[PDB]
């Protein structure tokens, strides 16, 4: 069993008030089944489209899930993950920079 | 010079749970996808179907349409056969097609790993155990190598099929194989140090060449993350530098890539 790694990253340059797209890039991860949600202050996001899975050539599993999201002052964004290898969901909040 | 990727991930739960989605890449772009819910095999460009006919199409299609049904009853049959006595799971992952050399042969390439580990390819005309893979491994693969209609048929896809296809894809494909796509680029920092970061996104191909600069002089502490997938088959990487407090005044980040036309980007803190 591997543990899925998450980088959470935008499209384009991240500008408060501008529609751009937040990508979650789920990896690393075995047995393949898994289930991934991306947060707007803590909610789901009804509009986030999933990349079909595939596996890299050391054969780990990998993902992306994206969304389109306007940045602001006062909404956090978020990618949260459940796998069978985590007792817990794994968050991981955007940074707000990448 | 590209590799032709057909990538299957098969899952069984139990007895009477299964399934079977399949991908495929023509180097860094995909262009088929096959969920198990559809009868048919997706294509992800307009280029997908190559050169052939829709009747040559159809006809390959329709032998992976019956090897998908044929490989999920066989392997329930051989794990019903085998140690530790029907061990559901069981994760199976297969990696198959051919390179190209321009000039030269392909190489083909049939691999297949189990709950997650490399252990068996195909090998010339049968397949085979690779060192280190569980020993009872080399029953089921004898097994396999009984059947020479199958023999024939994975000859056959990765010899001839594989190579054949695939130079029509990269003909068919040509403009997307060698579209250019500009980074876009911009600066933040989180902090007496600072890791200044330059985030790079929407370049294709992947090759590209991001520094932390100051003046024409390289800082070649520079530390460049892994290049993560964009939606639209774009790359995103980030390139850091780990500063003191004052030493940000005058430093930039540089970007080199084949679509800007020898134009850097040049963006100083
Ligand atoms: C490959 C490059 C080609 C380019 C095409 C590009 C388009 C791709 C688009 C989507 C691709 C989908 C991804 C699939 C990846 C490729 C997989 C390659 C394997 C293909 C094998 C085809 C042959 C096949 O279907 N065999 C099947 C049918 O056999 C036939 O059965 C018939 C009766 O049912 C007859 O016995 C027949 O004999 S004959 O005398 O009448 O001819 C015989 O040929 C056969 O059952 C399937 C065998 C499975 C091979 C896979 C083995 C997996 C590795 C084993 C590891 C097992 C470990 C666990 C064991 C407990
Ligand atoms: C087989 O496994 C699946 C889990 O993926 C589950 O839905 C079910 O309990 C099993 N099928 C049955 C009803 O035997
Ligand atoms: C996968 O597709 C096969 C072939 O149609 C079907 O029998 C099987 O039930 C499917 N599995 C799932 C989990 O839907
Ligand atoms: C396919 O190639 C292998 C060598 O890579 C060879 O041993 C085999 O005989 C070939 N089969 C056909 C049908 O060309």
């Amino acid at each position: 069993q591997k543990t899925p790694q998450i980088q959470v990253y935008s499209r384009h340059p991240p500008e408060n008030g501008k529609p751009n797209i937040l990508n979650c890039y789920v990896t690393q991860f075995h047995p393949p089944h898994i289930e991934i949600q991306m947060l707007k202050n803590g909610k789901k996001i009804p509009k986030v489209e999933m990349s079909d899975m595939s596996f890299s050539k050391d054969w780990s599993f990998y993902i992306l899930a994206h969304t389109e999201f306007t940045p602001t002052e006062t909404d956090t964004y978020a990618c949260r993950v459940k796998h069978a290898s985590m007792a817990e969901p794994k968050t991981v909040y955007w940074d707000r920079d990448m | 010079n590209y590799t032709f990727r057909c990538l299957q991930m098969s899952s069984f739960a139990n007895r009477s749970w299964s399934r079977t989605d399949s991908v495929v890449w023509l180097g860094d772009l995909q262009t088929h996808r096959w969920s198990n819910d559809s009868a048919t095999i997706s294509f992800t460009k307009p280029w997908s179907q190559g050169k052939l006919s829709n009747q040559q199409w159809e006809k390959l299609q329709h032998m992976f349409q019956v090897y998908r049904v044929s490989f999920t009853r066989d392997i329930q049959e051989l794990v019903k056969m085998m140690s530790p006595k029907e061990d559901y799971p069981i994760e199976i992952q297969l990696s198959a097609g051919c390179e190209m050399y321009p000039g030269n042969a392909s190489e083909s390439f049939l691999h297949v790993a189990f709950q997650g580990k490399y252990v068996v390819r195909f090998w010339g005309t049968s397949w085979q155990t690779v060192p280190g893979a569980p020993s009872w491994l080399d029953l089921p693969i004898k097994v396999l190598n009984a059947d020479q209609g199958t023999s024939a048929t994975v000859q056959m896809l990765l010899n001839d099929t594989c190579p054949l296809f695939v130079r029509g894809l990269l003909e068919a494909g040509k403009s997307d194989l060698e579209k250019q796509e500009k980074p876009v680029a911009w600066l933040s920092s989180v902090p007496g140090h600072r890791q200044l970061v330059c985030h790079v996104s929407g370049f294709y191909p992947k090759p590209v060449w991001v520094m932390w600069m100051r003046g024409d002089q390289e800082q070649q502490g520079t530390h460049r993350g892994d290049f993560l997938p964009n939606a639209d088959e774009t790359w995103y990487l980030q390139a850091t530098l780990d500063v003191e407090a004052g030493e940000e005044a005058g430093l930039a980040c540089r970007v080199k890539h084949s679509s800007l036309g020898g134009q850097d980007i040049i963006l100083y803190w």
